[PDB]
Formats: C-alpha cells, structure tokens, sequence
C-alpha cells in the first residue's frame, strides 16, 4: 500500500 | 525567428519540460523536448511538414476551449521538436494534490471528474483519443479551479476501429489490452475514468497487477457513496459494450449538482 507514479 | 530570442528559459519542472517566459508579453510558457529518435507515430502538416504525432494531436485540440493545456508554437531542431505550451500558476498536478490531500470529498471529487469528461468529449470531438488520462496527465489550476489534460505523447487520431498498439500507463489500461492486445477508443477512455474516479474518492487507484485488472473486483477501502460506487463499477465492467457513454455518466444521478470552476477553487483550493 505505497501509493506511487506509473510509467508510460 | 529563433527560439532563444523569443522566450526566456528557466528551470526544469520534470521527464523534458522547462519552465519559461515568452518576451512579447511575459505570458508564463512551459518548453517541452522531445528527441527525434524517440518518436515512434509521426504525422505530416498540411504544409506536408514531417511533425512528431503529439503536435498533430495539440494542433487539432488547442482551438480555445481551456479543458486541454494548449500548444501555443513549437520548432523543428537538428535531433529534437520544442513544443512551446501555456503554464498555468499557481498550478499543481492531480497525483501530487491527491497525495497531499487524501481520498477527496465526493463534490470536489464531481467537479474535477465532470471537468475531466468535457476535456475528453472536446478531445474525441477534435478527432483526438488521449490514451493516458490518469491524475499525473492533469493539471488544477488552483486559483481558477479549472483542470487542463498534458501529455498527448501516448495519443492517437479517434477512429471507430480496433486499436492493437498501446503507449499509455499499464495500471489504467483496460481488462480486454491485458488479455487480448485490442481495444476500442471510447470504451478503452471510459475503463481509465473509472480507474481516475477511483482514485479521487479513495485516494489510490484500485488496481496494481494484471490480474487485478482482469478480475472484475472492486473493493472499497474508504466511505464511498452508493452512487458513487455504482458509476465507477458501471465504467470498470469487464465487457467493453457493457461500459458506460460519455452521456452516460454525465446524465449518472451521482453527476447532478456539480460546482462551477470558480465555486471549486472558493470552496475547496483557496
Ligand atoms: N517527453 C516525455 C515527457 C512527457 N511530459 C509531458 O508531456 C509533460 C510534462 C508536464 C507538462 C506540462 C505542460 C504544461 C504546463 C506544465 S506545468 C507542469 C507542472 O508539473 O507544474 C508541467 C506542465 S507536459
């Protein structure tokens, strides 16, 4: 439960 | 004329992206690089110009309505395109302000949603599908309340047939691209805005790992309404025909009574 940016 | 003449060049913001100042009127710009050798869609101009697919998507979007970030010039270089956009200040992104804030109330949570969707029917009215709505690809600017879309690099003109190549985030990619590499544009669009309502009202996106996606569970983790969760649970069903219209959910009894922009920023950013 870390909420974290996603690549694209 | 030259670029370096025409705007003044500051720090970065992130990645390419610099902040800058257009000198004609000291209107705030961001200065946005792309390398040539990393560009996979490219599109031609009318003048038959060979442009990068992101400049041929924020030309036919960046006719006035203030939903999408604008590109207001851009120029070709030896080994690079500069995208020349407006900048917003006080500006800050939906990832980080959700991150900040936490799970948002359900009527700011209606007005950023609402703002998202007639920024994608004025993307698909364009001829243009965005492929990457997610919080990090909005923008709140903060003393307006008006939300702006960023990021057209993963983009696409809208057509009516399967698309079977994808750019975009993994987490709010659709069940039928992780299972089958195909998806449609409109119903691929309406899976990613239910992953982005989820994450308003909840604080995080629902969904890490493929299986997740594919599974058709949605749980919960905070106090959400029962209309609320019926919208979101409509825009993540597993059958893309059995997803939601852009009509829809903008006629969705949880839609009703949205706040103005400037009523948004009154209530809920100053
Ligand atoms: N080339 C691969 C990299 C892809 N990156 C992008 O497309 C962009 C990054 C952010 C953009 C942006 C655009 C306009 C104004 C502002 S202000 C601001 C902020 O974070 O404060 C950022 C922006 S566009």
């Amino acid at each position: 439960r870390k909420r974290r940016r996603h690549p694209s | 004329e030259p670029l370096e003449s025409q705007y003044q060049v500051g720090p970065l913001l992130g990645s390419s992206v610099y902040s800058g100042i257009r000198v004609s009127d000291n209107l705030p710009v961001a200065i946005k690089h792309v390398e040539k050798d990393r560009i996979s869609d490219w599109g031609e101009l009318p003048n038959g110009t060979r442009v990068p697919m992101e400049v041929v998507l924020l030309k036919k979007v960046s006719s006035g309505f203030s939903g999408v970030i604008r590109l207001l010039d851009w120029f070709e270089r030896p080994d690079s395109f500069v995208l020349i956009l407006e900048r917003p200040e006080p500006v800050q992104d939906l990832f980080d302000f959700i991150t900040e804030r936490g799970a948002l109330q359900e009527e700011l949570a209606r007005s950023f949603f609402w703002q998202v969707l007639e920024a994608v029917r004025h993307c698909h009215n364009c001829g243009v599908l965005h492929r990457d709505i997610k919080d990090e690809n909005i923008l709140i600017d903060l003393n307006r309340g008006e939300l702006k879309l960023i990021d057209f690099g993963s983009g696409a003109l809208l057509k009516d047939t399967v698309y079977t190549d994808f750019d975009g985030t993994r987490v709010y990619s659709p069940p039928e691209w992780i299972r089958y590499h195909r998806y449609h544009g409109r119903s691929a669009a309406v899976w990613s805005l239910g992953i982005l309502l989820y994450d308003m009202v909840c604080g995080d996106i629902p969904f890490e790992h493929d299986e997740e996606i594919i599974g058709g569970q949605v749980f919960f983790r905070q106090r959400v309404s029962s209309e609320c969760q019926h919208l979101i649970r409509w825009c993540l069903a597993l059958r893309p025909s059995d997803r939601p219209t852009f009509e829809e959910i903008q006629n969705h009894p949880w839609m009703q009574d949205v706040l103005l922009p400037q009523e948004t920023a009154e209530i809920h950013l100053h």
